[PDB]
């Protein structure tokens, strides 16, 4: 079926969803899951590194994640949005392709993959889940205390 | 089942031909060390400890050669090293070891037709190498090993005369 | 044949059960009883060395759970009513809850094991090998516990603390 | 098998009490997983309630919790549970959670939750099926009450006067 | 789990079907670039390429030119971009002349008419892109 | 050895290493019996186990002494 099932929880699906949903709906769910995990991993790494190492912008932007983005200039935000939009139109074209594999920009249906490929895909998925929880935790902590992750840990 | 440890099986190497055999080899060194090498080492340590015990006891009692320091056995090593005549006890040890142990050691390691460990054929008086006198040698040597260990670690600990106990004969005999 | 394994197999250096094999069941019952009380007492010593209950031992008296030492002095500093309550609790638990002898002395249950005093509601291992191993460790821990408990009692009698000098 | 599982509390309903229909669309493996989570919550709640009762009443060890940080059990007990706890080293807390994590990793590898709905390897006290189901139901009811009790205690001490009694 | 296989199931072609060469991302980006996009006429391909290159060609000359620290820095940069674009389209025209000597098909980059249309689109697009970049850099205060 | 805490730490580290070690896929933690380990590896099982036990014991003892825990 898919790769997400793991030892600690098994096939975690209390509330249905998987059944009574179209294959297109399942592909959309897995694409959204992988996108969330990847973006959350990027956010976690960015917050962790930018807490204690932010050389850009003359080192003046705050370590608070929720205020550093406010202090970033408008042109930088526009360029980041343009880059993300370009990545997303590539994702849309990949969706329109007839051999789409939710989340697989690499292809990977055209190579002799084995169980190690599924294991590594599960590694990506579980790290993405952990980052999904962690990034929202980081943002909530920044809103509450005003400190970033590592500053809070101090 | 070994005769000494009645809940373990004796090693095949020990058998019963060697003198002093009692099936005592719980951790089986005899498979990783040749038995002849182990026996040579056993007899060397046993003989050195027998001589060490008798010499320590004699010097503590007061038997001293002329011109030597008049000190107890605990400080005798330092006193002899300071006074100088202590490398000439190493020199005969050096020639004996270099010219009898190293060749004998390599014979035991390599040669199949070699004398057993600890056998130098040293029988001037011809008293005899019977299996009673080998058993007596081994038993006395093992007792001397344990006795020397006790003597040194008690003399260094307590710093007292020949009994090497805090109270004296009173610890060996609590009735006193 | 339970009890007998280890460094020393059967070990009857005076031949009690060898002379009187009919009394082996009684001796096993006594051994298990002593081992059980010994494990309880040893755990009591270990846990009283570290943890003491908060609260008054008796409102009528001026004694707290913290003022008692851990030993004969601690048992001495209890009200007689509390001591009587302890004694009657032990009496009920040993007479009606866990009677080793169905009837009189030397009359342990033939159908049940010598130390089978628990009721229906108890942990049971439905495997002969596992049951045998668990009973063997039970009796062996009982022996070790009672030897150690005699050690603790003598140390506390002599010095005052169960731990001896280091 | 929502009806197969033991836990239907006659006090609230003769059958399974699922107001919001969360088990209507659920797999047998996920049902076992949810029961395992319920049992783990139950068992943690009872132990936490007993720990609260012991630490709040004044029970504590006789000692120092860290030689290099000047900590003691008596200070934690005097501070209170919510505070005293806050009064523990972070390293000791991480060691406690690491021990619990090692136990959970070992037990989940040995006894997967989806395969075994909280049935770990501890021995059984009764083999009669009727008594077995009665004991399981008693466990679940006691643990439900323990969950409610520990949350009530937390709300009582954190927010004063939030529970009628708080013994 | 092999990830490098023969190119188009041909072990004896001098290529490999690596993730870089053959992955869906590479295929999508390349096939959707103007030079490979489907349905675009050669004029449209040349136009898109032209504006894309002429927009960025001004910047090096503007910032790092000899007259960077002069009031006419941007004008000099634009003239430099225009000259470079003139050289580029001259290169394109002579390349078409040398390569597509005899041809009558048209509507294909590998034909004389198609390459001429592509070069025309490139020239117009590059001039327009350089001019637009000049306007943006003049009105940089907007951003 | 001098201190009872040091002796306890060294003994615990040695026992932990001997229990959790694995040679060629065989170990006590991996459910290989003591008698089978003894026959397969001999006193090499104790020598390596206690050598690494002493290494980890030295590491933890020196760390605790540096941290003041001991
Ligand atoms: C929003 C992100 C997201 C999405 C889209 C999915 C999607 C999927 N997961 Mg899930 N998953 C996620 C996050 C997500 N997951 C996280 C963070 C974890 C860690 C606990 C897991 C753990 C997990 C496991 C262990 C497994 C799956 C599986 C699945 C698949 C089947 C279940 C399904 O249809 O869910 C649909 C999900 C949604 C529609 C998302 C919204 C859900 C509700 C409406 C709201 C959010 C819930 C809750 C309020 C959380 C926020 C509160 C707080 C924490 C802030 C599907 C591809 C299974 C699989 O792949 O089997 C082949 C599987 O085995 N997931
Ligand atoms: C590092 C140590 C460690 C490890 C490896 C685990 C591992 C596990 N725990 Mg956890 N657990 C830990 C510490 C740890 N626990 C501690 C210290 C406690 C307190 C006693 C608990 C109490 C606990 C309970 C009560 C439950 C688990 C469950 C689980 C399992 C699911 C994890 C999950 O989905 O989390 C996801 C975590 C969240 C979504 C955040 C929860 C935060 C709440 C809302 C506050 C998994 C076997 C669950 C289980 O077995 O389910 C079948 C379960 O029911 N754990
Ligand atoms: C008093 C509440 C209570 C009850 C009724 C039960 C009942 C049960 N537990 Mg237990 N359990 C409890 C508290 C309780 N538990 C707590 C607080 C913990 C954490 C230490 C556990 C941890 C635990 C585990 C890890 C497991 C069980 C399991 C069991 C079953 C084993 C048979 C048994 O001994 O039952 C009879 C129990 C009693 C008569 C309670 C006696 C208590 C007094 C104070 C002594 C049974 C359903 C096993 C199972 O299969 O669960 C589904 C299992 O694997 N329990
Ligand atoms: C290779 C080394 C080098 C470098 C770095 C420079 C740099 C420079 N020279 Mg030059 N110069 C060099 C060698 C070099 N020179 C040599 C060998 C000579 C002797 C003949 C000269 C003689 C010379 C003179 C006489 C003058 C300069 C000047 C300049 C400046 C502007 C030149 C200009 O307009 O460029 C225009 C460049 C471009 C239009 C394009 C450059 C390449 C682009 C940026 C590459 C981008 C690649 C991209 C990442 C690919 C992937 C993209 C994909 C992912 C989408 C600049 C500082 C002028 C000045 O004012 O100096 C301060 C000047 O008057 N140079
Ligand atoms: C749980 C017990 C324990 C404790 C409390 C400590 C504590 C300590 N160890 Mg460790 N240690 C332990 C177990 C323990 N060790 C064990 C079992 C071993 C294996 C034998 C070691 C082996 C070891 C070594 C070899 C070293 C330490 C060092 C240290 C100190 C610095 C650690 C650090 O942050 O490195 C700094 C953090 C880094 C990321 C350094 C990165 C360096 C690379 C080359 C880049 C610290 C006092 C170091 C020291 O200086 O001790 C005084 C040291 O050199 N330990
Ligand atoms: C009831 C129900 O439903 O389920 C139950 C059923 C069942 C079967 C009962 C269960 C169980 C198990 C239980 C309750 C087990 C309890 C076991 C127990 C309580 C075992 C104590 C041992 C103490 C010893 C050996 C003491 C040695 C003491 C020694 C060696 C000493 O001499 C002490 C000392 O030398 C030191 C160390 C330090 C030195 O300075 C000197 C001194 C002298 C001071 C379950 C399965 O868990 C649940
Ligand atoms: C069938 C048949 O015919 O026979 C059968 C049946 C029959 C007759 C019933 C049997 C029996 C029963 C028998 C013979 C039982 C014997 C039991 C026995 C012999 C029990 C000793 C306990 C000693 C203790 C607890 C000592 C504590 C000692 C303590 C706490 C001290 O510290 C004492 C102390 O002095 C020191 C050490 C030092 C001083 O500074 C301080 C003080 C003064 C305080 C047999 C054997 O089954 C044979
Ligand atoms: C009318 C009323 O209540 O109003 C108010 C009062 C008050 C007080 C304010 C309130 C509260 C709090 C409440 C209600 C608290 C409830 C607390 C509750 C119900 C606490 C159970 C503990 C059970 C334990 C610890 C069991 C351990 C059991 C263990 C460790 C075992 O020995 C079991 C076991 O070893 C055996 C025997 C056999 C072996 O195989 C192994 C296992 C592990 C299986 C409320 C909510 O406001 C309501
Ligand atoms: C062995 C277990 C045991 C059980 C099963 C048990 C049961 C009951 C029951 C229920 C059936 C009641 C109703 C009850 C009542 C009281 N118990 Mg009691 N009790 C046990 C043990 C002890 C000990 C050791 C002491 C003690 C005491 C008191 C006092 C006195 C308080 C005071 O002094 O103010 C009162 C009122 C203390 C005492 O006698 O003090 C003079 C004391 O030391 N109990 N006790
Ligand atoms: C889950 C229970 C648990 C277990 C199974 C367990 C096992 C072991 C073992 C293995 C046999 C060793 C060898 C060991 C060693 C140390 N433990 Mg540890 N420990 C547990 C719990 C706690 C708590 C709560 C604390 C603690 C501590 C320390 C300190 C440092 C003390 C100091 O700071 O002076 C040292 C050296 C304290 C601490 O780190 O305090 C900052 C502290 O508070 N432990 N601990
Ligand atoms: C992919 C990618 C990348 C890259 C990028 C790029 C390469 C970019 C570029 C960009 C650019 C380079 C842009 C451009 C633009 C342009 C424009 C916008 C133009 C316009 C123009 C116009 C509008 C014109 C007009 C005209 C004409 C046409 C002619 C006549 C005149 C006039 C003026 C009218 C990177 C590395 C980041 C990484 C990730 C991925
Ligand atoms: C993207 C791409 C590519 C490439 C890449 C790379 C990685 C690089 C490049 C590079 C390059 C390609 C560079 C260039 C450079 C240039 C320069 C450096 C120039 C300069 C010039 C000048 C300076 C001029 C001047 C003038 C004028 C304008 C006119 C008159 C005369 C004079 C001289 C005055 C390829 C092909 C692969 C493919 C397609 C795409």
């Amino acid at each position: 079926d898919m790769v997400g099932a793991c030892k600690p929880l098994g096939f975690f699906d209390p509330l249905g969803f998987s059944k009574d949903a179209s294959p297109a709906s399942m592909a959309k769910f897995r694409e959204a899951e992988l996108k969330h995990g990847r973006v959350a991993m990027l956010a976690c790494a960015g917050m962790i590194t930018a807490d204690k190492f932010h050389p850009l912008y003359d080192g003046k932007l705050s370590s608070n994640p929720l205020l550093a983005i406010a202090q970033v200039p408008k042109l930088g935000l526009l360029q980041i949005l343009l880059f993300i939009g370009f990545m997303e139109v590539f994702g849309i074209l990949n969706s329109r392709r007839p051999d789409y594999k939710p989340g697989d920009f690499l292809g990977s249906s055209q190579w002799d993959t084995t169980e190690v490929w599924d294991n590594y895909q599960l590694r990506e998925l579980n790290n993405g889940r952990l980052a999904m929880f962690a990034s929202i935790g980081m943002l909530t902590h920044a809103y509450i205390t005003g400190k970033g992750p590592l500053e809070l840990l101090d | 089942k070994s005769k000494s440890i009645p809940f373990l099986e004796a090693p095949p190497a020990l058998d019963g031909t060697m003198a002093g055999d009692k099936g005592f080899d719980p951790m089986r060194l005899s498979e990783v060390v040749p038995i002849q090498w182990a026996r040579e080492a056993e007899l060397k340590h046993a003989r050195i400890c027998m001589l060490a015990v008798v010499g320590w006891v004699a010097v503590d009692l007061g038997f001293t050669v002329p011109y030597a320091p008049q000190v107890s056995s605990l400080a005798a090593h330092d006193a002899a090293v300071e006074k100088g005549a202590f490398l000439f006890l190493l020199f005969p040890i050096a020639v004996v070891e270099v010219l009898a142990g190293i060749p004998k050691c390599f014979q035991i390691m390599n040669d199949p037709n070699a004398a057993p460990g600890g056998d130098y054929k040293f029988d001037p008086l011809g008293i005899g190498a019977s299996a009673d006198m080998q058993e007596k040698e081994i038993s006395n040597g093992r007792l001397a090993m344990m006795a020397f260990s006790g003597i040194v670690t008690q003399a260094a600990l307590t710093q007292a005369p020949f009994p090497y106990t805090y109270n004296g004969m009173s610890d060996l005999v609590p009735v006193l | 044949e339970l009890g007998a394994t280890g460094p020393l197999g059967y070990w009857d250096p005076l031949g009690f059960s060898t002379k009187q094999p009919e009394r082996f069941a009684r001796y096993r019952a006594v051994e298990l009883k002593h081992g059980r009380i010994a494990m309880a007492a040893c755990t009591g010593y270990f846990v009283q060395s570290v943890l003491r209950w908060p609260g008054y031992l008796s409102t009528s008296a001026g004694v707290k759970f913290s003022d008692l030492p851990n030993g004969i002095a601690g048992f001495a500093k209890i009200p007689p009513l509390g001591l009587a309550q302890i004694f009657l609790f032990i009496g009920l638990m040993e007479a009606f809850t866990w009677p080793f002898y169905q009837g009189g002395l030397g009359k342990v249950p033939e159908g049940k094991l010598p130390g089978d005093v628990a009721g229906d509601l108890w942990v049971r291992y439905s495997d002969p090998e596992v049951k045998k191993h668990k009973l063997n460790v039970e009796i062996n821990n009982g022996r070790a516990a009672m030897m150690g408990s005699l050690g603790m009692l003598m140390h506390d009698h002599i010095l005052g603390t169960w731990i001896p000098p280091g | 098998g929502v009806e197969d599982m033991v836990g239907a509390s006659v006090e609230v309903s003769n059958k399974v009490w699922d107001p919001l229909k969360l088990s209507a669309k659920m797999d047998e493996g996920n049902l076992n997983l949810v029961r395992a989570a319920e049992l783990k919550h139950c068992r943690v709640a009872m132990l936490a309630t007993v720990g609260w009762a012991w630490t709040a009443t004044g029970t504590h060890f006789e000692g120092m919790l860290s030689t290099s940080q000047g900590i003691s059990f008596a200070d934690a007990c005097a501070a209170g549970p919510l505070l005293g706890a806050a009064k523990v080293p972070a390293v000791g807390v991480w060691q406690i959670i690491a021990a619990i994590g090692a136990l959970e990793v070992f037990w989940e590898n040995k006894y997967p939750a989806s395969e075994c709905a909280g049935n770990f390897g501890v021995p059984w006290v009764t083999s009669d099926p009727a008594k077995m189901k009665e004991i399981q139901l008693a466990e679940l009811k006691n643990g439900r009450l323990a969950m409610i009790g520990i949350i009530s205690f937390a709300c009582a001490e954190s927010i004063p006067g939030s529970v009628p009694f708080y013994p | 789990s092999e990830f490098v296989k023969p190119f188009n199931n041909d072990p004896f072609v001098g290529n490999l079907s690596t993730p870089v060469t053959t992955s869906t991302a590479t295929k999508l980006y390349l096939g959707n670039l103007p030079i490979y996009r489907k349905g675009l006429s050669p004029l449209m391909r040349g136009l898109e390429v032209g504006m894309a290159h002429g927009y960025f060609l001004i910047g090096p000359f503007y910032i790092l030119g000899p007259l960077r620290n002069s009031p006419n820095a941007l004008l000099v940069g634009l003239f430099s971009a225009y000259g470079l674009i003139i050289i580029l389209t001259l290169a394109l025209t002579i390349y078409g002349l040398a390569s597509f000597q005899d041809n009558s098909t048209g509507s294909n980059l590998e034909s004389s008419k198609g390459w001429r249309s592509f070069t025309s689109g490139f020239t117009v697009g590059a001039l327009g892109g350089a001019s637009v970049a000049y306007v943006l850099l003049n009105n940089v205060s907007f951003f | 050895a001098y201190s009872i805490p040091k002796a306890f730490i060294m003994m615990f580290c040695n026992v932990l290493v001997i229990s959790t070690m694995t040679i060629q896929g065989k170990g006590l933690a991996k459910g290989t019996p003591h008698d089978e380990m003894v026959e397969s590896f001999g006193i090499t099982w104790l020598l390596a186990g206690t050598a690494l036990g002493h290494i980890v014991g030295a590491g933890t003892i020196l760390g605790c002494s540096t941290a003041g825990i001991l």
